[PDB]
C-alpha cells in the first residue's frame, strides 16, 4: 500500500 | 514587488522543473530571508519544500514581501528557455504578472500570469529517524533507473556499514549496495537497522534534476516516509517527504 | 555538364535542407559565374535566394552552362549523408541525372534523377527598407523559439537605438530587446521607425540552419517584408524575402 | 559454476546488444578456454558466433564448466545498465541464474533467471571465398545507411584493386567504393572477381556494435554467404555467417 | 492576415 | 530471393 503523509501531519 | 537575481538559468530551472513533475501549482514566499516553497502532490504522499536563501543571490530586493501562484508547467516552460550563460532575473510589481528575464546576449523578458493558489500549512514534522545515508546523485539516480527494470517499489536497508536499495519482480531482481569502503557512500549513521520501501515512480520524479556528482543526503526509519535532500548554490536546499509503501 | 567541388558536405547539406522546409522543388542555375537558385514557396508567402559564386568552390568546372530540376527532399536526404570531413562533388554529364558524390575515408556516388520545375522569373523589387538590423544567429533563433512559447505571430520593431521583437498570446508575453551595447547587436541603422509582423513557422524555417555564430542581416519597412539573408563560406549568400502579416 | 569478470561493461553490452537484434534467446557455453557461443537466427539466414578466450577478461574462474540459456533482451536490459567505468562480473553457482554485477562506484547486482535453449550444433564449414576485404567499420557502416535510402539489397563486388557496394531502385542508385589508396580500405585480396548481394536490414543489425575505427574482415564469393568478422579486446571475436540474397 | 509577396513582385 | 545458410550446412 502506499501511504500518505497524513500520518506525519 | 521584487526584484530577484540568480547567476546561471538553467540550474534554477532544474529545480523548478522536477518540482513540476510532482506538483501542478506552487505558493512561492518570498520573504526578506529569501524564497520559500512548500506543496504536497495531490495525492499527498510526496512533500516538497523549496528554500532558497538570499545569500545565494547576487541581488535580492524584496521590497514588499509577498507570496505568489504559479502555474508550475508554464514556469518550467519559460525557465526551459533559459541559457546556461544567461542571468535570470524575477521581477515583480504590483500587478498581478511575474517578469522573467535572461540577461545574455540579449534581454529576453516573458510575463508570466499569476493564479491563486491555496496554501496547505503545517511545518516539517520532527521524525525519529534511525539512518541517515549520504551519497553521490550519480549512485542514487542509477540505482533507481536499476530497480524500474524490476519492480514498481524499491526497499531500502539500512545497516551500520551497508546500506542497500534492492528491487524483486518476477524471477528478476537487483541489489545495490553501498559500503563505507565505497566512493559514492560519503556517510552513512545507523541508530538501528533500517527497513522501508518507496515509489520507483516518485523516486524518478525526485532524483530527475539532481546532478551525478550532486551530495544528495537520504533521512528514514522502519516503515517510515523517506526525507530526501540536496544542495543548490550550496546555501539553497530542495527538501522531500516521501510516504513508504507498506505492506 | 559540370564538375564542381564544395570542401565540407555537412554545410552544404544545411542550406538545402533548410530550403527543402520551405519548398518541394527548385530549379538550379549553374552558370560560369556560379551557382544560383530562386524560387517561391507554394503559398507565395516566402522567396529563396540561394546564391554560390563560383569562389567558394574548391574545383568550379562548368563546361556547358545548365539548370536542373531537383526534388528537393530527395536532395537533402542525400546530401544529408555527408560527414563533416567529406569532400563534396557535383557532377553532371548529358544524362538527366546529377551525381552527388562524398570523397572522404570512401567514394561514395549517389545519383538522383532530375525533374522539370518551372521557374517563374522576376528579380528581387528594389524596396524602401527603413530598418537594416544585424545579429547574431544565437539571439535571432532563441527570440523565434521564445516567442513561439505565446503566440503564431512576432512583431518586429525597429527604433535608433534598440530592435525588439515581441510576441502575445493569453496574458502571456514575450519581448526579446538588443540596445547597441549588447553584444547580440551588430548593426541597426533606422531611417525612421519601423514595425511589422511576421509567422512564427516560416521564420522557424528559415532560421533552422543557421549557426549561433552567424552574422545575420535583417530588412525590413513597416508592413513591408522581411529580408533575412546569412553568408556562405563568406562570398556565398542566402536570402530570404518573407511577405508580412498584417492586422 | 564459474565467477568470470571483464573490465568495461558498455564494450560488452554492444556484443550482446547487437546479437540481440538478431536472435531472441543463445547458449553460452564456458569453458575452461573461454566462453563460446553460436547460434542462427530462427529464420536461419544468419550465424552468429562470439569467442571470448579467457585470456580478455581480467579474472576468469570456471570452478566447473557449464552451458546455461539466456533470453537476449533481457541479457541486453541488465547489461544496458553497465557504465563505461564499471567492472563486469558474471557469476554462477549451481542455482538456475546468472548474477550480472557492476562494480563502480557502487556494487549494482541482478539476477537473471536462466531457461533452456536448444542448441543446434554443425561447425563452420569451410567455404571456398574468392575473395577478403579488410576495411574501416566507419566505411561498412556508412555505405549500409547509404544503400538503404535506395533499396533493401546491397550487392558487394570485389575486383582486384577495387571493392564497390552498391544499391540501386526506382531511378535512384549508390556505389561506395574502395581502391588501395584509400584510408579505409586495409586489405584486398581476390582470387577472382567476385560478387554477391546481401540482405541490407541483416548487415544495418550486424554491423551496430562496430567502432568507426574498428577493423573489419569480409570474407565472400559468388553468390556465397558473407562472413564478417571484427575483434573484441583483440583476442575476442565475433563472426557473422550471412546467406546471399540470389536473382 | 499572411500577405503574399506578389504585391511586391 | 533470400538464401538461407541450410545449404551451407
Amino acid at each position: 500500500k502506499q501511504r500518505t503523509l497524513e500520518s506525519w501531519f | 514587488p521584487f526584484e530577484v537575481v540568480f547567476d546561471g538559468a538553467k540550474e534554477f530551472a532544474d529545480l523548478i522543473a522536477t518540482a513540476s513533475n510532482l506538483i501542478d501549482e506552487a505558493a512561492f514566499k518570498f520573504t526578506e530571508e529569501g524564497i520559500s516553497m512548500r506543496a504536497m502532490d495531490p495525492s499527498r504522499v510526496v512533500l516538497i519544500d523549496l528554500n532558497l536563501p538570499e545569500s545565494i543571490f547576487s541581488k535580492y530586493e524584496v521590497e514588499e514581501p509577498e507570496t505568489i501562484g504559479i502555474n508550475m508547467d508554464q514556469f518550467k516552460k519559460i525557465l526551459k528557455r533559459g541559457k546556461a550563460k544567461d542571468t535570470l532575473i524575477l521581477r515583480k510589481g504590483d500587478e498581478n504578472f511575474l517578469e522573467i528575464t535572461f540577461e545574455g546576449t540579449a534581454k529576453r523578458t516573458f510575463r508570466l500570469p499569476l493564479i491563486d493558489v491555496e496554501e496547505l500549512e503545517l511545518e516539517l514534522p520532527e521524525l525519529p529517524f534511525t539512518a541517515k545515508v549520504v551519497l553521490l546523485g550519480e549512485v542514487l539516480k542509477e540505482g533507481i533507473k536499476d530497480a524500474s527494470l524490476v519492480s514498481d517499489a524499491i526497499k531500502f536497508i539500512a545497516k551500520e556499514n551497508e546500506f542497500t536499495m534492492k528491487a524483486e519482480g518476477e524471477t528478476n531482481e537487483v541489489e545495490i549496495r553501498l559500503t563505507l569502503e565505497d566512493e559514492g557512500l560519503l556517510d552513512l549513521e545507523v541508530e538501528e537497522e533500517t527497513k522501508s520501501a518507496y515509489g520507483i515512480r516518485y523516486l524518478s520524479d525526485m532524483v530527475k534534476g539532481i546532478g551525478k556528482a550532486d551530495e544528495v543526503i537520504l533521512r528514514f526509519g522502519n516503515e517510515m516516509p523517506l526525507q530526501m535532500e540536496y544542495m543548490i548554490r550550496d546555501e539553497g536546499r530542495l527538501t522531500f517527504l516521501l510516504a513508504p509503501r507498506v505492506e
